[PDB]
Order: structure tokens, then sequence, then C-alpha cells
């Protein structure tokens, strides 16, 4: 009967919160079965354990609960207890934390959560899309487990309704000189921009950014919570799209919710049959639970209408399905609320967006340049390449007839040989696809500017050393 | 200059110290004295964790940790990370929970560990899948973390190669205990050689259904990576024979020759140390103290880690720090139940294998659709060439042949090696495969070659026939009387006769 | 060939043989009873498809 909870806090009054909880758990939904126990945040990652197998261990405790920190930011990240529920498989519902290196199962075991992960904003922009119809996309990575995880549902949500991205670009945290991945950028037709890092890098880009020029209208900017934070609020341009997810920072009534899944999990384990007893020492014990994915299956397969934030359903990864989310701009440096969304349905404020460049009307990220790169290779009659003049121009010249030819400058190397230093000049072009694209060009507003190969082939799929690795020539 | 080992119970520490003294009398001694502790329990208790090493921090400043273990509880090891977070010391992880390896690592993490790699797991499988030629695909996953990942090396992995890796798609069963909806599933199982990453307890349930599926044909294959294999020593009942896995599994290597392996790999970082600096990163104060930093300013061994060469083997690693040439034994059960020793890959990343093809016999028990035929070199009913560098060893035309080749005369023993077959009769014997239908099966004679009486004994093909070394023989045969005497005959496939040549 | 579900209540026999299924067009000379026990399998089967 006798049934042991524990958990991490900050403050001592969300003790008194999980007591009077207890005693909720009692009262709502038949003889004596619950008990409470707690012990806070410690300044160290020392000990730990200490507190928590002679502590919490020693009491037989089902679950923990842990918050953040009493830093909000720090690198005090709640790792270890998780790792000494893991010696015994120990269900943890992580209450608050969005570092999505917890969320694999075979690492982190048991530690299902009440808050989505950054990935999940991902699907976002996907909802973003059937609103505001785009098709080209630009992605800035940190490289973590985090961005890649990232990266990869973005990847999935793509194909699973075949829209393909065209570039993703990565980086290290920290490093300042950026400019050419930006600039790199500047080349696209696509002009909405995602972001995924920490925050000092973000201002790092926010304000790297708008020197780039890149903020004005005609720009874009998707950005994760962490971007909306502190000093990345006060060096971004006002009129970026951002999100919050609704209740983000309110411990207690996600303490409450989490309490009463508690409660209402234990009873359906008391529902089975072959029910085991609880271990009090890690002194003696290396023999795993019988029922360890029991309380997996019973936290998974629960139903939780009337919490506080409502439904809590959970993932195939276990946590929640379906949470409320809003959309903020900052407009002249101060957060309205824009986005209302259940899971999927989407809802704006009537309040108007204005769009962080020029104008309120939504643009299109379809805009070309019309200056193509074309590249010519050298067989006759269909191409002939000829020397320039000594003024580096050409020559005029007839056809049979006499007409004047059409005549194209065309970058490429002298010697082209391999093994060879190759050197760029500009040489005298004729033939078919030369007349072909002037023909394009009247009836389609071109420019054409046009190179040799670098190589002087076709160009095939070949394997690269370590002999698997396949590459178009 | 201190170096401990923690280890449990089983052979022990006085030879463990003959290691560590003979490792000072082996080769190319550190400058640095090395003194070395082994102590030993049979916790894997954190509490023990924590006195142990802060102890060994204690003791003259120990700057590296040995561990191989011998218990199933897995992030142990990775609650040695913690230790990372706490004394940042180069750790290598040896057997246990120290070996099997799901571990992803901090970019602050010191772990260099001789435990499965997935993406090696996958390349030697798919070599697998090279040599015994079995190009059609089945793709069967579950839903655990990394197995969206073997299907990403496997479509990657696949589409890189110039092989034509024969596929189907990636079949998912989903959920456990569907029971029905496995069903719904596994009857769209429509080919012959079949991968599972699975659990142990899932691979239970699907081999359970999988005799019901009538996919437990002892013509049929069943290649699953070391996380269902594991424990050796734990043979559970309804697997069946012949189910081939990679792993670490010690038949071969001593602990002590992996112990002096770490230490001598320790030892290379502290002689790069002091080639390309000149000084010792000493350890910290203690553990129980947040005072002023953790600034790794003498630049710790990760740098250090990346060319470890010892003894004709190279130890060195990646950028994720994975072994570049692990050990990877290629196991198979025979009909007593019993993992055994099968492919080896020591070899520049090569497979080395007993060329024993079917050995299924029915563990869930009468086939006989394998046939024997053993023929002859004679143009163009048959052209045999050697394997061609061509991405894989599989011509649109050609069958493998198993020939014997000689050492010498003075040992008649003859490797099989695989060639390419072309040719009439191949051709007429993939018809056959197409209209017949069954499994077919080639080799090659030395002795003569069509066949004689030797004082009424024959030779050749002929002798192939009569003592059933073959079943089968197809040559350019001519055929005649006393051939007729002993064996029948097909209604004659081509007109012959003699005839005479001149200019 | 013919493929002869033999008796009653095999329930996997019967899934041994049903399995080795490999058609498009199919005759059941069979009962009232077995034919609800062949069909009810046989959504299970697979080889309901329309």
């Amino acid at each position: 009967k006798i049934v042991n909870i524990g958990a991490v806090l900050s403050t001592r009054k969300h003790e008194q919160m999980f007591r009077e909880a207890v005693n909720q758990a009692n009262k709502r939904h038949w003889k004596i079965q619950l008990n409470a126990t707690s012990v806070t945040h410690k300044p160290n990652a020392i000990q730990m354990a200490l507190s928590v197998c002679e502590d919490l261990i020693s009491s037989q405790v089902y679950a923990i609960l842990v918050s953040h920190p009493p830093t909000p930011n720090d690198h005090f990240t709640p790792t270890p207890v998780s790792y000494t529920a893991g010696f015994y498989r120990i269900p943890v519902l992580g209450l608050t934390t969005r570092m999505s290196i917890y969320s694999d199962k075979s690492i982190h075991l048991s530690f299902l959560r009440t808050v989505p992960p950054y990935s999940h904003q991902s699907s976002v922009w996907f909802e973003m899309m059937r609103v505001y119809s785009w098709n080209h996309i630009i992605l800035l990575v940190s490289d973590d487990h985090e961005g890649r995880a990232a990266q990869k549902r973005l990847e999935t949500l793509l194909e699973e309704r075949e829209s393909k991205a065209e570039k993703v670009l990565q980086f290290d945290p920290g490093t300042k000189n950026v400019t050419a991945l930006l600039m790199e950028a500047k080349e696209l037709e696509a002009r909405v921009i995602i972001l995924s890092a920490s925050e000092d890098d973000a201002a790092t880009v926010y304000r790297a950014a708008a020197m780039l020029n890149m903020t004005g209208s005609g720009y874009v900017w998707l950005v994760g919570e962490r971007e909306i934070s502190g000093n990345a609020l006060r060096y971004a341009p006002d009129g970026i799209l951002g999100l919050q997810l609704i209740n983000g920072k309110n411990e207690s009534a996600h303490i409450s919710d989490a309490v009463g899944v508690v409660a209402q999990a234990v009873h359906e384990l008391l529902e089975k049959e072959n029910i085991t007893d609880p271990p009090r020492g890690c002194v003696g014990n290396t023999n795993i639970w019988k029922t360890g994915p029991l309380f997996k299956r019973v936290l998974m397969s629960s139903k939780y209408a009337d919490g506080v934030t409502g439904r809590v359903e959970f993932n195939e990864d276990g946590d929640r399905k379906f949470a409320n989310y809003s959309i903020m701009n900052l407009q002249n440096r101060k957060l309205v609320q824009v986005g209302i969304y259940n899971g999927t349905h989407v809802i704006p404020n009537d309040r108007k967006i204005i769009w962080p460049g020029g104008e309120t009307e939504k643009p299109r990220g379809y805009q070309m340049s019309t200056r193509l790169k074309i590249v010519t290779i050298h067989q006759e009659p269909f191409v002939y390449v000829k020397p320039t003049l000594s003024d580096g121009t050409c020559k005029e010249e007839f056809t049979v007839n006499g007409d004047p030819v059409k005549k194209v400058i065309c970058t490429g190397p002298n010697d082209t040989s391999p093994g060879s230093p190759r050197h760029t000049v500009p040489q005298c072009c004729y033939g078919f696809c030369i007349d072909l694209l002037i023909k394009l060009a009247r009836t389609m507003n071109f420019t054409y500017e046009v190179h040799l190969v670098a190589d002087g082939k076709f160009g095939t799929q070949e394997r690269v050393n370590n002999s698997n690795k396949k590459e178009w020539n | 200059l201190n170096i401990a080992v923690m280890l449990g119970h089983s052979h022990d520490v006085t030879e463990r110290e003959l290691r560590t003294l003979w490792g000072p009398e082996q080769a190319a001694g550190l400058p640095l004295d090395v003194n070395v502790v082994a102590l030993l329990m049979n916790r894997t208790d954190p509490k023990s964790l924590i006195t142990h090493v802060c102890d060994l921090m204690s003791g003259a400043r120990i700057h590296g940790l040995v561990f191989g273990d011998d218990t199933d509880q897995e992030a142990v090891a990775q609650m040695l990370d913690f230790i990372s977070s706490h004394t940042f010391v180069p750790i290598l992880g040896i057997h246990g929970g120290a070996s099997m390896i799901m571990a992803d690592k901090d970019p602050t993490s010191t772990f260099f560990q001789f435990g499965a790699s997935i993406q090696q797991q996958a390349t030697v499988m798919l070599k697998i899948m090279q040599d015994y030629d079995w190009h059609v695909f089945s793709l069967v996953t579950t839903i655990f973390p990394g197995y969206r990942e073997f299907i990403s090396f496997v479509k990657t992995t696949v589409d890189n190669s110039f092989v034509g890796w024969d596929m189907q798609n990636v079949i998912t069963l989903d959920t456990s205990f569907e029971d029905a909806k496995t069903q719904v599933q596994l009857k769209k199982i429509h080919s012959s050689v079949i991968l599972l990453y699975c659990s142990k307890d899932e691979a239970v349930l699907i081999l359970s259904e999988a005799r019901s599926l009538g996919l437990t044909g002892y013509d049929f294959f069943w290649i699953v990576p070391s996380l269902v294999s594991g424990n050796t020593e734990l043979i559970p009942k309804e697997f069946p024979s012949g189910l081939i896995s990679v792993s670490y599994d010690d038949w071969d290597y001593s602990l002590e020759a992996r112990v002096r392996d770490g230490i001598g790999i320790l030892t290379t970082a502290a002689s790069s140390m002091l080639e390309k600096f000149s000084y010792i990163p000493e350890a910290k104060a203690s553990c129980y103290g947040q005072m002023e930093r953790p600034e790794v300013p003498m630049h710790t061994l990760h740098p250090f880690m990346v060319n470890v060469t010892w003894d004709g083997k190279d130890l060195s690693f990646t950028e994720e720090g994975y072994q570049v040439h692990p050990r990877l034994v290629v196991i198979v059960l025979n009909k007593d139940r019993e993992w055994e020793k099968v492919g080896k890959w020591e070899n520049h990343t090569l497979s080395l294998r007993h060329a024993v093809w079917p050995r299924y016999k029915s563990f869930s028990d009468p086939d006989d659709n394998h046939l024997s035929i053993v023929t002859l070199e004679e143009a163009p009913f048959v052209i045999v060439e050697d394997i061609d560098p061509l991405t894989e060893t599989c011509v649109r035309n050609t069958v493998p042949c198993r020939k014997f080749v000689k050492i010498n005369n003075s040992t008649n023993e003859g490797m099989n090696v695989k060639k390419c077959c072309k040719g009439f009769c191949i051709d007429i014997l993939k018809k056959l495969s197409r209209t017949v239908k069954f499994t077919y099966d080639l080799y090659l004679v030395t002795n003569g070659k069509h066949g004689k009486k030797v004082n009424n004994v024959w030779n050749g093909m002929i002798g192939e026939v009569v003592y059933q070394r073959a079943v089968m023989a197809v040559g350019s045969l001519t055929i005649n009387e006393e051939r007729s005497e002993v064996v029948d005959f097909s209604v004659p496939f081509v007109e012959t006769g003699i005839s005479v040549m001149v200019s």
C-alpha cells in the first residue's frame, strides 16, 4: 500500500504543494496508500546519489520529479539522478527541461516529459507553411545532438509530404566570424531563415546579420524560444515571428498535474498482477525490477483528461502530444500575442503582422536573379571556342550568307590537362546553344553568364577514396 | 606515472601485477615511471565509484582509469561520464557495461571503448551480405532508438554502392503485442534472406510467430546484430540454427592483453604530450570542492588520442572516438546451439571465412532442393573468370563456383576459391531455375575431366556421378555406351559426332 | 495444386497451409461454419484485399 514519491525543488512552498497534492490524490478519483518525500536541489553535482540512494531509493521511491534549478539557464542540467534511476530503470517525468539529449530512450531510459523539446518547434514551421505558402527553406543549425535531431525531424516532415529543402548550414557554438556563410546566404532564392542555436550564438547571429543587412524587408526569422530570451531580445530586429509554449514557467500547475498522473499510474499499477516490491539499498542491489517496462507502459498508455492544462497524452517518445502554442511579435520592442494552436489548429490574432522589413504584405521567397550560370563543353560544331583579340574582344565575321555571327564571352582555363595549373581567360564562343539561349532571351528575359567546364569532360559518378562514396564529376 | 585498474573477481591481480611489470619490461619505456595499482570489488554501485575513484585522486593524483566489468547494467559506464564531468580523466572501457556501446558522447567526454559501433556493425553486416551473395534484402525493424538510424545507414550505404543491392523497403514492426498487426506486416514478407534490428524479448515474439509464418524454413537466412544475441552463455530456445551475429566475444583475447593495451595507449598519450609539450597535466585538487574554474589550459589528451600504434596493430580513433580497427568476431550457432567461430576481421578491415555455406539443417524440425553440380571448363559451354574488382563480385551472367586450389603437391588441401562462371550450360541452368525452380550449386573437377575406367574405376564427371560427390553433371558430355551403362541420360542436348578439321 | 485444409480448428496448421498462398483468384469448397473461420483468418492473412 505504502507508495513513496520523491522530488527535487527550489522553494519549500512547492514541497507543501506536493504534500497537499498527495492529500488531493487521496481525495480525487481505498484504505491508506500515500506518503510524500522530497529533497531540494544541491549546489553540487558531486554526491547527488547519496541523497538519492540514502534518502529516496532507501525510501523505495517510485518517481522523483525535478524542475530546472535556481539558475534557470545553467549547465546544472539534472543529469546524475536520472542515471541513479537508470541503475534500476526508475520512472522520472522530466518536469521542465527541453534539452533533447535526454530524449533518447537508449541512453536515458525512462525520463518522460510534460514539456516538449525544441524539436517539435520544427513541426510548427510546417504549420507556418500551410498558412504562409512557401517552398524554399534556409536552415541554420547548432552542431548539437539537439540541432541534428531538429534537422532530422525537419527532414522526415519534409519527406512525408515531399517538400524538399535546398541547403543546410552548420555551426560550432561560440565562433564569431560567420560572414562568408551568411553571404553564402544572400546568394539564394529563398529569404526564409530558421535559426536553432543558443542565445549568445544567436545574438552573435542576430547582430551580425543585421550588419549583413538581412533583416530588412524581404527577409525572414523563424526562431526558437531560447533565441527569444534576454540578450536575444535586445539586438534582434523587431517584427520577428516568435513562439511560446503556453504556461511555460509556473512550475506548480505542472507539478500538480504530474502528481495526479503519478497517482492514477500507481492505482492502475495496483490493478495488475504479480506486483513486485520496491528495493531500498543501493549497497547489495544490482537487480533490476520485474516491472520496469510495466511502469513505462502504464505511463505510456494512460489518459488524463481534466488536468490544469487539459489533455495530457504522450508521444511514442513519451512527451505531451498536442500542447498549446503561441506566436509572438516584438513590434517596437514589445511582444504581441499573435498565434494560437491546440495542436495543429491554426489561429492568428487580429492584430496584424508588421512584416519586419517593409510593408505588412506577405512576401514571396521566389525572387530570381535572371543571371544564369551556364557551362559549355568543347565540342564542335555544337560549340566553337576561339581566343579573343588583343583587345580581349571578339572579331566580327560572317555566315555563309554573311550574317553577323552572335558571339559570346566565356571564361575558362587555358591548360586543360590533368595535373596542371588552370588560368581564367575570357574567350569568344560560337554554336547552337548561344543562339538557342538568345531566342530564350527574347522570349524569356534573362542574362546569360557562361563558363567552361573546370575539367573539360562530361561528368559521371566515380568512387573517391575508401571506395564507397559516389560523386558526379 | 600513476595508473589504476579496477576490476571484478576473475583471474587476479598478482598476474596483473606481472602484467604491469611486464608492460614495464616489454617495449619503449615511459621516461615517465608508471606505477599501476589494480583493486577488486564485485559491486557496480555508484557509492563505490565515488569512494574508490576519489581515493585514486587522493593517492599521488592518478590520471588513468581502467575498467573491465562483468555485469549487465549498461549506463554504469555512462555513470563514469559523470566522473568525466567531475574529474576530466581519460577512461578506457573494456567489458560489460563498459563494452556495450550505445554511448553517445559529450564533447567533454574522455571514453575510449572496445565495443560495438553501429556504423562498423552495418558495414561488416553488408560485407557478409557481399561474399555470400544474398542480394535480395528484407529490412524489418522496430522503433527503438538508433533504429531509424539503422534505416538511414541501410538506405545510404545501398545508394552509395555500385553493387545493385536489390531491395524491399523498410517494413516497420511498430509496437509490442500487436499480434495481428504484426501479422498484417509479416505476411507481406516475400523474400529469402532476412535482417532484424530488434531486441531480445521482441525477437522471442517475432520468431515465435515466424515458425507459424513458415518463414523459418531452412533455405532462409537470418542475421541479427549484437544487441539481441549479446549473452552467448544464455541460450534461449526458439531461435533456430544458423543465425548470424557479430560481437566482441572473448574466445582468443585475454583480459590482461587488453589491459596492457589500454595502458600502452595511455603511455602513447603521455609520449605525445612530452613531444609537443614538455609537462604533465596534473590532476584536480579534490572531488568535493567548487573553487575557481575548469580551464583545460594543459590541453587534455583529445588531440593526443589521435594516432596510437602498438605492436603491429593500429589502435587509432575517429572524431567520434570509435575504434578504426576493432576485433569484430563473426558468429553462427550450430546444431548443439553453440556460438562458434566463423568470421574474422583482424586484417585491414577484411573478412576471413570458413565457407561452410549451408549448415541450417532443420533445428525447428526433410528438404532436398539443394543440388550438387560439379563441371568442366569447355568453351563456350563454360568460361571461368576470376573475381573482378567491380564494387562487388557478381557479374550479370556469371555464377560463382568454388574451386579447390592446392597449396603444393605435398599438401593436397584445396582452398575454395569463388570464381565467375559463364557459357551455355549455366544459361541452361538459369532457365532451369526459372522453370524447374530450385536452388542450384556449382563446382569444378580436378580428377581427370570426363571419366575413364581405371580398371573399371571411374574418373572425372562420371566418377563424381558414381561415388556421389555430386548428383548432377552437365558438361558438353559425349553420350556413349559405357557411359550409358552406368548412368541415365537426358534427351540429348545438342548434336555431335566425329568430324575432321583440315586447312 | 490442391492445398488441403485438413481438419477443423487446427488454427495454426491452417496457418501453415494458408501462408503458402501466392495468388490472386481463390476457390473454396467448404462449409458454412468452415468459411466463417477461413475468412476470419483471411482478413488476418491479408488475402481479403480488394
